[PDB]
């Protein structure tokens, strides 16, 4: 996410298919995507 | 069932047959009702 500024937001959308799996008690990462979720500002603004 | 699936790698859940038998429930009621033998005597002894 040091792309150019309008590709950074298209990195934030097209390639943020990184979710949390649902059925697990502890939060485990997603297996096969199915959507581009609105991430947190990580990979966009890098702030907690 | 309203069927829909999609995607490139998103798993396609197959078509669904749903038949539900739902029973009825009985509730037979009863009120008691009293007529005395002294009430029934006057129709059925025929006094003067």
């Amino acid at each position: 996410a040091n792309k150019t500024l309008f590709k950074t937001v298209e990195e934030y959308l097209n390639r943020s298919q990184d979710c949390i799996h649902g059925e697990t008690d502890l939060q485990y990462i997603c297996v096969e995507g199915t959507n581009s979720i609105v991430e947190k500002p990580c990979r966009f603004l890098q702030e907690a | 069932v309203p069927r829909v699936a999609t995607g490139a790698g998103i798993p396609t859940s197959r078509q669904t047959t749903v038949m539900v038998s739902k029973y009825s429930e009985k509730s037979p009621i009863t009120i008691p009702f009293e007529i005395s033998a002294a009430c029934l005597t006057h129709l059925k002894e025929t006094f003067e």
